């Protein structure tokens, strides 16, 4: 069917939907299911037992937040079906899923059962004309408009580094670590309890993510800022109460660059970028260092590019040019890539038709992926 | 060398005594009776000005070191037991009081969970700490606390005391002694915390899982006609002499259920062990599960350990925990001292080790030089 | 063992010989760890359908005065020995001595060295 | 009285010369704890080694000191040798002379620094380094024939005819047990079961050793794996959790025979064994086909010998008879050779003494290596 394809980013934190024609995603809402915290027997309470996106944000304190997708993998599929149904609601897009074809953006090196079940839902529950699963990293390059480039895509659920040179992705050089934005939000909650402010509730976890997003700066030297006495910058909560964050502000997102501090066995965001380049062939190393692209929401931390440049330089070889080319629209970069890809006439060949999936089998989605 | 003193500053009660003893010498409510104030102010209070906190701790430590313990503070060392993720400014103040005013030789800031493990003798064990403020859990594997897989919920003494006060005010039946033989509701606007605590301990008990699960659905009244078990007999409690409060049988076995209630989120005192254990490393699972430790005075409540261990094994079969923690054998450790004084006993056992104490502990000469207490946060 | 290890490590750092092997390098006490019970004793069925006398059960205050084995029942609760009191002596930061009390403070209101702001 | 100490990348096999099997066999690893700023409990060792670190895997970060038969961290290797002599063997290194094993075509600094430690740190009376492949022949009572000694670190092919080695015919391949273990993690992550940490990698090695087997026809085995669930076997982890690895069982050891899977762009363990024989003189080829030995624990895969024979026979001429020599004790084939060599009265002269080391230096080893 010729009618405009619907791009949808499967972001663990925030799913971004919209049409391929639009330069930006019109409808982007948080990826969580909202049910009433108190188990509702009586009338005059929150009805439906389902609150998604803007409806949830309004009555947030009353509801109990449950993320359906963890570490770029779908844990509860029933929840994810309701989320994708809300994408084709009167609230967002307001269209038939049966008419328009779909593009998914699954993280690299995900389970094959995750891709197979994702297709089954979108072909059976929704009567889609055609579906195409793609890598988040490959899209990010289409948006910026360069063929060569390493893509350090720090999402909410997963942070992954994929090196692609002249439209060729080395699949062995891909590096994936689970320590992402959501873990930084979890570790900030621990440090906030060490400052003396508890956020025990699942609703109260959402305002820790807001505190992180508002006020958390990455110091170039962490040891000097610790010895220096903090200003203790006040943050205002939804109720109106003030909280002085203090040293927790800067030593929370540090755990990205040094995850051994809390006690998580991972490489680190500076390390995975360098290791991904060093794993690739010697001839390409210089060009891959010379073309690095930051993607996702967990790069927007104040002074992230400043710290990463410094942490990469000392690990990388001496007298090598390191350009970390961040776009202005890092959060919405992954979708814009899909929107451009979808618009091209080549995409018509790439996607798998509904009749193709019935005849060919299950492999059809996997083999056409690349 | 002299036998080092052990102090354990809590919101409800403080444990005090000397190292290498069977239990604590003095255990008292963590308050101070200041002139003018009718009700005594609580000594540990998080999120206040440092100068006001300094004065309260100076007043309290003085009472511990002279009226309760009889020993010179400057002469012998200190082993300060405090829970992990204790507020930064509070711990900084407590040390600054001991080092500046009292001029103690050296303080050792031991985490309560690692101390509780020493008392049993086992090197690795899961430790739940159901205290006053928050019921915290922290897996300890072969001497190393795993901060990565922490867990805390506000389902302790404070949350239970508040729940009791609410229920009593609804079904309020007091005999004032002024033509008040007939049921008189809410004669007093608020009930003092000292009374509520005494009612909780004597009257209220923890129900069986089978009876408790019925009580949860009963008070909910989820499309059912009077589906509650038969309650215990109503106990009459004296308030301030003449006033006799008749405590309803339902309140006794329903007040506790707020701890073990699911409340949609799936966040109980029971769930917190399994939520933490599932997040732990794959190799450590079977060792931690087999070695459970239940400290804190909230777990002293009669029939708490049976309900918890039962509620665990029920929540195991639930589909979320069924995959990972399905075929696991959960066995509880019985510590030598009572559930309240497990934390203290560890510090005393550690305090008896004079050789290791001096090395690990922070000396006054170091603090006066630097002015930087070591913590699990960055240096 | 840790003291000997820490001492051996510290004198090796102080020596600064880079762990030079001049000589050859390198009875045990084993406690049995407490056995974990499969099922803890349940709450007795007496507690259900029995009048609770507040005289028989003990309050928190009198429970906690006997901390070594704080008993719920009154019949278990034994009388503890009477707590000894203290005779304070004050010493300043800059000054050395200030005031003190006799060796027979029992049944005496005499100060060995009387010093107070009202007396100067 | 003499000591044989195999310095394998996977496992360190140590024992007394003359004995049938090695006394102490432990995994060659150093376990440093994921420590926070929180104080540690009692009975605390700063760095654990071997069977102790294998017991306390959960918390300790496992770091293999030898990578591809090259000692990367010498301070770590020193702590293993200290655990080998003093604790494991219960013997003084000053009394007994120590035979060590190095893989062929290793860096010269490796052999140089190895002996320097043995002479200075441990103060051994004599030290001789030997090629692992040269020892492995003595195990089978064969002077003539090639060996395919595939270890955890490296795999090497050393052709030796009538007690004379062909040095130029020796070929080294970096593909080995640890690369297969790393490969098995990736394909298990594709199935669903994610293994990231260093402790988890050790559990994946236990899965590999027990289940994984070499297929005769890979394409035929993949067809049976797709149709029927007969090849699918269950394994219990340290946790009660059980996993069904499926087709990935026989997919892991395939990487040996076709490195393209791992993405090395090199010849297979079958093809390198053929290439090594062709590099040798035309006359002696006959005996090398007739006496092809498989050594190390990477040749203890069920049915590698059958697959090896098939692949060599196809490449080799039709008239030639290809017999693969697979003794029951392949894992201890390097050590048992060392025990036979050290015991022989002829070898008494070949030892490098302290006096010889003191006068000449550490460079003497390169002359009296092989
Ligand atoms: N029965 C088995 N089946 C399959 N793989 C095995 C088996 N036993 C061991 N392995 C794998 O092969 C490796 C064999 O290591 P081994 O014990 O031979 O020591 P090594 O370090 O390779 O020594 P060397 O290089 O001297 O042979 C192990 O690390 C493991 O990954
Ligand atoms: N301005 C910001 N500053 C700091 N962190 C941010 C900011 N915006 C988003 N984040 C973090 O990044 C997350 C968004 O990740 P996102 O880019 O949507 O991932 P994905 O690429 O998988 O869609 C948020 O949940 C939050 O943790
Ligand atoms: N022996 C007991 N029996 C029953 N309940 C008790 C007992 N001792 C204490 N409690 C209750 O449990 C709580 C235990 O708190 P505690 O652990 O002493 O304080 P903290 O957590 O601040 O160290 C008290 O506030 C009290 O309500
Ligand atoms: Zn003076």
């Amino acid at each position: 069917i010729a009618n405009q394809p619907v791009v949808i980013d499967n972001g663990s934190g925030v799913i971004k939907a919209g049409f391929a024609g639009d330069q930006i995603p019109k409808y982007c809402f948080p990826n969580y299911v909202g049910r009433p915290k108190h188990v509702r027997v009586m009338a005059g309470a929150l009805e439906g037992d389902i609150f998604i996106g803007p409806k949830a944000e309004e009555h947030r304190g009353l509801l109990s937040i449950r993320y359906p997708m963890e570490h770029g993998i779908v844990k509860d599929w029933n929840d994810m079906e309701r989320i994708w149904q809300y994408v084709y609601s009167k609230d967002q897009l307001q269209t038939f899923s049966e008419e328009h074809p779909v593009l998914l953006t699954e993280a690299p090196l995900n389970p094959r059962k995750n891709r197979e079940r994702a297709a089954e839902v979108f072909f059976e529950t929704f009567n889609v004309p055609a579906l195409f699963i793609s890598m988040q990293a490959v899209l990010s390059l289409y948006a910026t408009g360069r063929t060569t480039g390493v893509v350090l895509d720090s999402g909410d659920g997963v942070t992954h580094a994929v090196p692609i040179y002249e439209g060729f992705a080395m699949p062995h050089s891909i590096m994936r670590i689970d320590i992402a934005g959501r873990d930084v939000s979890r570790f900030l909650r621990l440090y906030l309890r060490k400052e003396g402010y508890d956020f025990h509730s699942s609703s109260e976890f959402e305002i820790v993510k807001a505190i992180k997003e508002r006020a958390c700066y990455l110091s170039i030297n962490p040891q000097k800022d610790e010895t220096l006495e903090t200003e203790k910058a006040q943050y205002y909560l939804p109720d109106g109460s003030t909280i002085e964050i203090g040293p927790s502000r800067f030593r929370a997102p540090e755990l990205l660059f040094r995850p051994d501090l809390i006690g998580e066995e991972s490489e680190g965001i500076h390390e995975v970028l360098v290791f991904a380049i060093q794993k690739s062939d010697m001839d390409l190393r210089r060009t891959l260092f010379s073309n690095i692209v930051l993607s996702g929401g967990s790069t927007l931390f104040k002074g992230f590019g400043d710290r990463l440049l410094s942490e990469v330089k000392k690990l990388a070889p001496k007298d090598v040019k390191i350009r970390i080319s961040a776009p202005q629209e890092r959060l919405y970069s992954t979708w814009i890539g899909g929107s451009i890809l979808a618009s091209l006439d080549t995409f018509k060949k790439m996607w798998v038709s509904k009749k193709e999936y019935e005849e060919d089998g299950a492999r059809s989605i996997h083999r056409k992926t690349f | 060398e002299k036998t080092a003193v052990v102090i354990d500053l809590g919101e409800a009660f403080t444990k005090c005594g000397f190292a290498g003893e069977t239990g604590p010498r003095c255990i008292i409510p963590s308050v101070i009776k200041k002139a003018g104030m009718p009700k005594p102010i609580k000594v540990v209070q998080y999120n206040i000005n440092t100068e006001e906190l300094y004065s309260y701790l100076k007043e309290f430590i003085h009472i511990l070191y002279f009226r309760h313990l009889l020993v010179n503070p400057r002469d012998r060392r200190v082993v300060v037991i405090e829970s992990v993720l204790c507020p930064s400014h509070f711990r900084e103040t407590l040390t600054r009081v001991l080092f500046k005013y009292f001029e103690v030789p050296s303080v050792l800031l031991a985490p309560s969970h690692l101390m509780a493990l020493l008392t049993l003798g086992i090197n690795s064990a899961m430790v739940l700490d159901c205290g006053y403020r928050e019921s915290l859990v922290l897996p300890i594997y072969e001497g190393i606390p795993v901060l990565n897989c922490w867990g805390a919920l506000p389902l302790g003494g404070k949350a239970l005391h508040k729940e009791l006060e609410t229920q009593l005010l609804e079904q309020c039946t007091v005999d004032t002694g002024a033509a008040k033989e007939q049921s008189l509701p809410s004669v007093m606007g608020s009930i003092p915390e000292g009374v509520l605590e005494d009612i909780k301990v004597r009257t209220c008990f923890v129900s069986d899982l089978t009876r408790g699960l019925k009580i949860q659905a009963a008070k909910f009244n989820i499309d059912g006609n009077t589906e509650r078990p038969s309650p215990p007999p109503n106990v009459d409690y004296p308030l301030d002499g003449e006033k006799i409060l008749h405590v309803l049988g339902s309140i006794r076995d329903s007040v506790v259920e707020i701890l073990f209630e699911q409340d949609n989120e799936e966040k109980s005192v029971a769930t917190l062990i399994l939520d933490s254990l599932m997040q732990c490393p794959i190799d450590t699972r079977k060792q931690l599960a087999e070695n459970l430790v239940i400290i804190g005075g909230t777990s002293m409540l009669p029939g708490f350990l049976h309900r918890l261990l039962a509620e665990i094994r029920y929540l195991v079969e639930k589909p979320k925990y069924k995959k990972t923690l399905g075929t696991k054998t959960f066995r509880i450790h019985t510590p030598p001292a009572k559930a309240n004084c497990v934390a203290w006993l560890g510090g005393a056992i550690f305090g008896a080790l004079q050789d290791i104490l001096g090395s690990r502990s922070v000396s006054k000469e170091y603090y006066n030089q630097t002015g930087r207490i070591p913590d699990w946060c960055s240096l | 063992k840790e003291k000997v290890e820490r001492d051996r490590k510290k004198l090796a750092r102080r020596r600064n010989y880079m762990p030079l092997a001049f000589s050859q390098h390198t009875k045990e006490i084993k406690i049995e760890p407490a056995q974990a019970v499969d099922e803890v004793e349940p709450l007795p069925e007496d507690y259900y359908t029995r009048p609770v006398n507040l005289t028989e059960v003990t309050t928190l205050q009198q429970r906690l005065l006997q901390p070594d084995f704080q008993p719920i029942c009154a019949s278990q609760l034994y009388p503890r020995h009477k707590h000894l009191l203290i005779k304070r002596s004050l010493r300043c930061r800059q000054c050395e001595h200030n005031l003190s009390k006799p060796e027979f403070n029992p049944t005496s209101i005499k100060f060995k060295i009387q010093l107070v702001a009202v007396n100067y | 009285a003499a000591l044989v100490v195999d310095n394998g990348s996977g496992m360190c096999k140590a024992g007394f010369a003359g004995d049938d099997a090695p006394r102490a066999v432990f995994p060659s690893i150093v376990g440093r704890p994921r420590h926070q700023g929180v104080m540690v409990g009692m009975g605390q060792k700063d760095s654990y080694v071997g069977d102790e670190a294998q017991s306390k895997r959960g918390i300790l970060t496992l770091k293999y000191p030898i990578e591809h038969g090259i000692v990367t961290n010498w301070d770590d290797m020193e702590k293993i040798w200290h655990h080998t002599f003093y604790n494991e063997l219960r013997v003084a290194p000053e009394e007994h002379p120590v035979l060590l094993t190095e893989a062929p075509l290793n860096p010269k600094a490796n052999r140089e620094k190895m002996t320097q430690i043995m002479f200075e740190t441990f103060n051994t009376p004599a030290m001789y380094v030997a090629i692992q492949a040269v020892l492995s022949l003595y195990a089978s009572g064969r002077t003539t024939g090639i060996v395919m000694d595939s270890g955890d670190g490296v795999t090497h092919t050393v052709p030796i005819y009538e007690g004379y080695a062909l040095p130029h015919a020796i070929l080294r391949l970096d593909l080995a047990g640890r690369d297969l273990t790393d490969y098995l993690m990736k394909i298990l992550t594709e199935r669903g079961y994610s293994f990231t940490t260093t402790a988890e990698r050790e559990i994946v090695r236990d899965i590999k050793e027990k289940l994984c087997y070499v297929a005769l026809d890979f394409e035929q085995e993949m067809a049976t794996a797709a149709s029927s669930s007969s090849l699918e076997k269950s394994y219990e982890l340290p946790d009660g959790q059980v996993i069904t690895i499926g087709n990935e069982r026989f997919r892991c050891p395939e990487a040996l025979f076709q490195p393209s899977f791992l993405g090395m762009e090199s010849c297979g363990i079958h093809e390198t064994t053929f290439n090594s024989i062709m590099k040798c003189d035309v006359d002696i080829r006959k005996d090398l086909y007739a006496n092809t030995v498989l050594s190390g624990g990477t040749t203890m895969y069920p049915g590698i010998a059958d697959r090896m024979q098939k692949e060599i026979t196809a490449l080799a001429p039709s008239t030639m008879k290809i017999k693969i020599i697979a003794p029951p004790e392949r894992k201890y084939s390097v050590w048992i050779g060392g025990s036979i060599l050290a015991s022989l009265s002829t070898f008494q002269q070949m030892w490098i003494s302290k006096q010889e080391y003191d006068e000449s230096g550490p460079s003497i080893v390169h002359r009296k290596c092989f």
